[PDB]
């Protein structure tokens, strides 16, 4: 029935119990079935900084197009690793092996993230050179 | 209250 | 040095990075050092329910003041023994007593959303009496 | 940087 599209009150109370969420969801380990959709979340966002960074490389000097190439190469392979650790931490859960399975979760995910930071350093050092640092 | 029950159901 | 206003690229990664630590950080427990910030969070939430609330009393029949009045002094409490489990958890950081006090903070926590979610209940039901549902 | 760095020293 009632419309919320200005109900402060109704805004309020979702907004504290989001914030008793993101405050457990942190605090606990997920329910590895609960993390299919964050690995896909991960898939989206790299999806889209591998296209923006393919419309970028033209701009840049011939001379680092593979240095750039291969970087992207290396987070498409960590989005593979991390895809598999995933599938076989789902295979085990409850059983005495889903710890290790979450453990070569995350440092395949912390190895993306270090890469994806490693691509920003060699397009910004491409960015330096065509604006012509000194 | 449906997406606020998402929310409440995600507590369980 | 370099100017981040459009770039996307950098948006991209800083974008691809936030994911993976929003996946980090709900596959793994948090270190009790860590969620201060998270209870300061819903503290200000739930600050900013009951100051809405306070301005919503006076347009609802009296004839429900109390029982709302009620259920903003529970929100309250709950926050009361929320900021007690999280004092004693990072007390207890470290030692074996560690875990059942993160338990009796999601506990607390978890109480809370309810009891929220009740408030919200209390305050349609007595909007649904002035509006004049039938 | 200075705020990609504040993420990037999260993971440790």
């Amino acid at each position: 029935n009632l419309d919320r599209s200005n109900d402060k009150v109704y805004e309020n109370v979702t907004g504290l119990v989001k914030a008793v969420i993101e405050m457990s969801s942190k605090i606990q380990p997920a329910p590895p079935e609960e993390y299919v959709p964050m690995v896909k979340e991960v898939g989206l966002a790299l999806r889209t900084l591998l296209a923006t960074v393919d419309e970028t490389i033209p701009l840049l000097p011939a001379s680092t197009h593979r240095e750039i190439e291969m970087a992207q190469k290396l987070l498409n392979s960590d989005l593979g690793e991390l895809i598999n650790k995933m599938k076989l931490a789902q295979q085990y859960v409850m059983t005495s092996l889903q710890q290790e399975y979450k453990k070569q979760m995350l440092t395949a995910a912390h190895a993306l993230a270090v890469d994806a930071k490693n691509l920003l350093d060699v397009i910004d050092q491409a960015r330096l050179k065509m604006l012509g640092q000194t | 209250t449906r997406e606020l029950d998402e929310l409440m159901a995600s507590l369980s």
